[PDB]
RNA sequence: GGAAUACUGCCAGCUGGGACUGAGGACUGCGACGUAAGUCAAGGAUGCUGGCAUAAUGGUUAUAUGCCGCCCGUCUUGAAA
RNA sequence: AAGCUCGUAUCAGUUUUAUGAAUGUAAGAAUGAAGAGCUUUUAGUGGGCCAUUUUUGGUAAGC
RNA sequence: GCCCUGAAAAUGGAUGGCGCUCAAGCGUGUUACCUAUACUCUACCGUCAGGGUUGAUAUGAUGCCCUGACGAGUAGGCAGGCGUGGAGGUCAGUGACGAAGCCUAGACCGUAAGGUCGGGUCGAACGGCCUCUAGUGCAGAUCUUGGUGGUAGUAGCAAGCGAAACCACAGCCAAGGGAACGGGCUUGGCAGAAUCAGCGGGG
């Protein structure tokens, strides 16, 4: 599994990242299930993820993004040239997402506001834990590690 | 609040009682406790009286002498109790059980002062109804002390000479509850109430 | 008198106990 | 100058370890070597040792409380290099120019607006 | 300004804030009467005249209640109580921030003084007790915890 | 030099997207059906 | 705390096996997804089925028909232990569906310290007539004027130091 | 570079014609001592045997 | 005539720690009467003096001070913690410190 | 039959209280507001005021309290020894 | 460590599909990485113990 | 399910202590809070990577910048410095108006190696810079020599005179500290300066 972690860039802990769902990946996140919370955002969450947390990889160095021109430049070869048209390639899963996304440094994520909320991190959230699939909830769970 | 808050065992439970006598002077807090004897426990009788002699067989070996002291005397019997929850041994701590002082019975100056209690530890309030329930006197006794006598008498003597004073309070107030009651509902007065007095 | 302190050499004697218990299941 | 507020970062001496217990043993800093050693583990309440992170803010390196650059003078020639730098950097006379060169060098760095660091040395009234 | 720069300070960046104007706590509306809470005169009531250009408060007790002068004041040190006076009678234009330079008490002072209080006292006098309650300081008495406490 | 972070900020959050502008004259949260 | 939820599952409709069967089952859990993980679970105890063999086709609430009304709940509980599960039944005097089967689960820990992973709830009924009602401590509160005490009231204080010795009339 | 470099030099120069600033309001009743450490014994040195 | 007191009185209980280690700087403050977070939440941000006398006079007073600010609630007793310029002695854990109403926000 | 109201979720809704921080150093940039002139919360703090020379303040050492701290080196062995 | 070619489509403790008797070969499959290969040489290194997971022999057990 | 029984001795004894009983115990649920060198953010240091910068920059292009990431470490590798004796060169260097050395409850600098200054003692030579060179940097070696302690006014001479062996450091119990390891640690019991005479008691 930590293999599959640093290919998905889930590197330290509290990072965080977007995937395409398919087979492939679906298989993935089971090996990984111990070890993140994955689930299914809202247009709004991203909204939040990106303005505050959202940085821009050029050539290396982790770029803040905070003006258009940015992405228009580097990404402008693949019809994105705002921030939230940065966002619509996010949210709908479309045709440029692995560019966008990979232009997207991983994101990195304060301890969540309020705490996990459970006592103990490490069991599957469906019987009082963190880790694994909690869908809609992630919604949560994320804007309080913005 | 108040320097010295005599606080009297009466009916409290040798833990609790202590733990929180103990925070108090921990937070610099002038405490006094009273009519030790008259502090209780949990359990039957027959236990308080063993869960302790064991702790009396204890003792040093070569030299019996220089050990684990067993006191009888109730106060002390419930000091321990609490030179147990305070770092004792260290500036901070000596400078409570410095704090601190349990009498048994009530003796001057502080018959004279009104006491208290410590809620959060009263048997009455804390021990399911009617359940076995120790009350050191018998044993501190059941194991040296030497005057449950002595206290309990030239105690009577205490609650009386007291009650006394209480009446000629009681006849006091009276008094005014009634002079306060008849030079009540002039003016004045009204006025207050509305705001409230 | 007994006593109620978990010796660290039983502590962990048991769960060296409790291992022997998880591979003679399985046989 | 309006300098900027002065970060010390580590105001303690850094001691050798043991330089307390033997008196053999010498203030001056040495790393410990043993692979034995806590101090070279860093195990807590032991001893801090000199790491690169202490190293002071570039901007206020060198500069003194008056918020000047400490620099030797020996001679009235010397001084008057700083001609230019009365607002960074401050006379030091040297330790061992005598009284009767002293009060001569006194008499240029009042003049010019140089802040000696050590006046008073050896001088009377 | 003609004495070309002997040595190399380089100039700032051009600082991009503003000076706007002080925006007061709800309570206090001119002429309200309010305790001050450090100074020379800490623990008075005293009432509140005009917000100043200073970010400041003028103030008096008035000086024949409780012995406060005009005074000026900061808005932190001070707790607002609701009780309020008429306020419109006074002129206080007059005094500004230069109204209290410095470069014994000066005569031109004093006649400002008794030109506000006596167009005071006559409103102080419509209300009971309150030229008694004025004069009176302001304390914590023995179970006034003030977070409960309604000023 | 200094990250301005859009959501608290109005200002930044005219720089990225000039929409918002449009998105609160028009309220747009508070849409009725 | 809990909530009740109607979940449907239908094993995704292959060729020639067009819209199959349709399993409906009440599931107190405390969210959406400890609900469809819960359902998955009872379907394998049921029959050979898997969770990604199959579909959630429909999750929806049920919210309590009328909760200003107390009933009383004769239950039917599937709980496993130290030994071989075991069918049982008990009841409950209560308010709503919801706070019912609570009520139980808390009753289900304190007693047979089995925990939310083991417990199968089978069927809950409220019952309309008396009589019907096979447990003393619920037959207890059915009779005609049950006007009683609560002696013994425990005061909580703030404070630590009270002056008035307190006494506990109610 | 020497356009303003010299300007400057210009200045802090004439900026010392501020030594007749000293030497104008001089008067000064101080002037330095030097203290030989000879001196600083036969002058301490015989006190302690003229007492 | 009996009360100048201007400010409410509260105790210096402990330095923040662990059950291990203590950080000296962030020194812990139980007030008179506060109960909760939601109480103590009116106290954060006005300044506390800690007031001692010592052995010698300084200014024309014995009677020297150190001063500093409520910062956060602790836990929900209403504990409240605090910093002050120098650090408080820890010799004068369970001593009295004159908590003050100013800066106002009322 | 008719409303609500909780719960879940949203707001590029409004209005407060507290702590920490102020890097950088002529101007360029992206903007916003204004009819324009300009102004601004827009590529990182400015403004006002107070305290001093028998200062202000800062330090050294001796202890005190709280908390932490097994005796350094070498040589084995799987580390403790 | 230096040199040479590249700077890439050079690969990966990863998943998938495809094709045979947990496991082999391919992808116009996914995700991740501008850090790869070819010369030439040059230090240090040959300690086990514990736990996990498959078994293999095992009687009072342990192992 | 909980509870009693469901055997284990022998120096006093441990849920860690005190203590706890509608718990401070057991089962479960909900929230609140506590805190790590973990995570977030800002500054700073350094390193690496990417760059800007000349008809020359209001500072040595072996400068002065801009951006971003990163920071455990033994053997081992690579690099930049700090110090000592002597050599060449230089500062028309310092210096009896006190060189060097030595102290110092003194000041400053530098992450540090170290460098600088004041005060005191002192008495004749010495220092920075650029390069050279080497008998060049100490905590240990049952190191070598020299000097001095405790042992001790003790053993001792078959009131005076007067050693040596030895010496990391101290020496209270009880329990726990997994590894025939307890002496410093954890939790307790405790503990009042100062000293003489026994046992033949343990290590």
């Amino acid at each position: 599994p930590r293999k599959v972690l640093q290919l998905l860039r889930l590197t330290r802990i509290n990072s965080g990242t977007f995937v395409k769902v398919t087979k492939a990946t679906l298989e993935l996140l089971k090996l990984i299930e111990p070890y993140v919370a994955y689930g299914y955002p809202s247009y709004s969450t991203i909204r939040q993820l990106v303005y505050k947390r959202g940085f821009g990889k050029i050539n290396k160095q982790r770029v803040p993004l905070s003006d258009n021109a940015i992405i228009e430049a580097n990404l402008g070869k693949y019809g994105i040239l705002s921030i939230d048209d940065l966002i619509h390639e996010i949210i709908t899963v479309g045709p440029h997402f692995k560019q966008a996304n990979n232009f997207l440094w991983p994101f990195k994520l304060s301890n969540p506001s309020g705490g996990w909320g459970v006592p103990r991190k490490f069991k599957h959230f469906i019987q009082g834990g963190s880790f694994g699939n909690r869908e809609e909830f992630i919604n949560k769970l994320v804007k309080s590690m913005n | 609040v108040e320097p010295v808050v005599v606080i009297d065992g009466k009916g409290h439970l040798v833990g609790r009682l202590a733990s929180v006598v103990a925070k108090q002077l921990l937070n610099g807090q002038k405490i006094v406790v009273v009519r030790a004897e008259e502090l209780n426990i949990s359990g039957e009788f027959f236990r308080n009286k063993l869960k302790y002699h064991d702790f009396l067989r204890k003792a040093t070996a070569f030299n019996k002498t220089r050990g684990p002291f067993h006191f009888r005397a109730p106060s002390r019997i419930f000091y321990k109790a609490l030179r147990g929850m305070v770092s004792h041994k260290t500036a901070r701590g000596k400078a409570a059980l410095e704090r601190l002082k349990v009498f048994e019975g009530i003796p001057p100056p502080y018959d004279k002062k009104k006491r208290v209690v410590v809620p959060q530890a009263l048997r009455v309030l804390r021990l399911k109804p009617g359940r076995k329930y120790t009350t050191l006197g018998k044993l501190s006794t059941s194991v040296g002390w030497k005057y449950e006598d002595v206290v309990a008498k030239l105690e009577a003597k205490r609650k009386v000479s007291s009650a006394e004073y209480y009446a000629k309070k009681r006849a006091f107030t009276k008094k005014v509850a009634s002079a306060n009651a008849t030079a009540a509902e002039s003016d004045v007065a009204k006025q207050l109430a509305a705001l409230g007095y | 008198r007994q006593s109620r302190r978990t010796s660290t050499k039983l502590k962990e004697g048991i769960k060296k106990k409790a291992s022997a218990h998880r591979k003679k299941e399985k046989k | 100058l309006p300098h900027p507020k002065i970060v010390k970062k580590h105001t303690k001496k850094f001691k050798r370890h043991h330089s307390d217990r033997y008196h053999r043993v010498a203030e001056n800093w040495r790393k410990q070597k043993g692979i034995d050693s806590v101090v070279r583990r860093r195990f807590r309440g032991n001893i801090s040792q000199p790491k690169i992170g202490y190293g002071s803010n570039k901007k206020t390196k060198f500069l003194s409380p008056s918020g000047h650059k400490t620099f030797l003078v020996a001679n009235v020639k010397d001084l008057e290099t700083l001609t230019m730098h009365t607002k960074t950097y401050a006379a030091e006379i040297a330790h061992n120019i005598s009284a009767k060169n002293r009060v001569v060098i006194l008499a240029r760095a009042k003049a010019l607006g140089i802040k000696v660091t050590n006046p008073k040395g050896r001088l009377a009234l | 300004p003609k004495w070309y720069p002997s040595e190399d300070v380089a100039a700032l960046k051009k600082t991009r804030k503003a000076a706007r104007p002080q925006k007061l706590r709800a309570s206090l509306v001119p002429g309200t009467v309010l305790i001050l809470l450090a100074g020379r005169f800490r623990g008075k009531r005293v009432v509140y005249l005009k917000h100043l250009e200073d970010n400041t408060l003028l103030i008096s007790g008035p000086f024949k209640v409780n012995g406060v002068p005009l005074r000026r004041v900061n808005a932190r040190y001070v707790i607002a109580t609701s009780t309020k006076v008429s306020v419109e009678g006074v002129n206080v234009e007059k005094f500004n921030v230069e109204y209290f330079a410095k470069e014994e008490i000066k005569a031109e002072r004093v006649e400002d003084q008794k030109v506000v209080d006596k167009a005071l006292i006559a409103e102080i006098k419509k209300t009971p007790l309150l030229k008694q309650y004025l004069s009176a300081s302001f304390s914590l008495k023995n179970g006034d915890k003030p977070h409960m406490l309604k000023f | 030099v200094l990250k301005k972070n859009p959501l608290k900020n109005k200002q930044v959050l005219l720089r990225l997207n000039p929409y918002a502008k449009v998105f609160a004259a028009e309220k747009l949260g508070s849409k009725k059906a | 705390h809990f909530k009740e939820y109607q979940v449907i599952g239908r094993r995704l409709p292959t060729e020639s096996v067009p819209e199959p069967k349709l399993f409906r089952m009440r599931i107190f859990a405390s969210n959406e997804v400890i609900a469809k993980s819960r359902y998955w679970y009872f379907l394998q105890k049921l029959h050979k089925v898997k969770k990604a063999s199959g579909e959630i086709v429909s999750i929806n609430q049920i919210n309590e028909a009328h909760p200003t009304k107390v009933k009383n709940f004769g239950v039917w509980v599937r709980y496993d232990s130290r030994s071989g599960t075991h069918n049982m039944y008990k009841e409950i005097r209560d308010v709503s569906r919801v706070a019912a089967v609570e009520t139980l689960y808390q009753d289900m820990a304190a007693r047979h310290r089995a925990r939310f992973r083991s417990i199968h709830i089978l069927k809950v009924a409220e019952i309309e007539k008396t009589a019907d009602v096979k447990r003393q401590y619920v037959k207890q509160f059915l009779t005609k004027d049950l006007k009683f005490p609560l002696p013994h009231r425990v005061q909580k204080s703030t404070k630590t130091f009270s002056y008035k010795r307190p006494s506990t009339f109610y | 570079f020497f356009r303003h470099k010299c300007k400057q030099r210009f200045t802090k120069l004439t900026q010392v014609m501020i030594t007749e600033r000293r030497l104008a309001l001089r008067e000064e009743e101080r002037h330095y001592v030097g203290v030989a450490p000879k001196v600083k014994r036969r002058e301490q040195n015989r006190e302690r045997k003229a007492l | 005539a009996e009360s100048h007191r201007l400010y409410v009185k509260g105790k210096h209980l402990s330095y923040q720690r662990s059950k291990r280690v203590n950080n000296p700087n962030v020194s812990l403050i139980k007030i008179e009467g506060v109960a909760t977070p939601q109480d103590a939440q009116f106290y954060l941000g006005k300044r506390i003096a800690y007031v001692y006398r010592a052995s010698k006079e300084v200014r024309g007073s014995k009677i020297r001070v150190m001063w500093g600010k409520v910062t956060r609630t602790h836990g929900n007793s209403g504990v409240v913690r605090a910093t002050f310029r120098n650090n408080l002695p820890a010799k004068t854990f369970g001593a009295s410190v004159r908590i003050f109403l100013y800066p106002s926000n009322i």
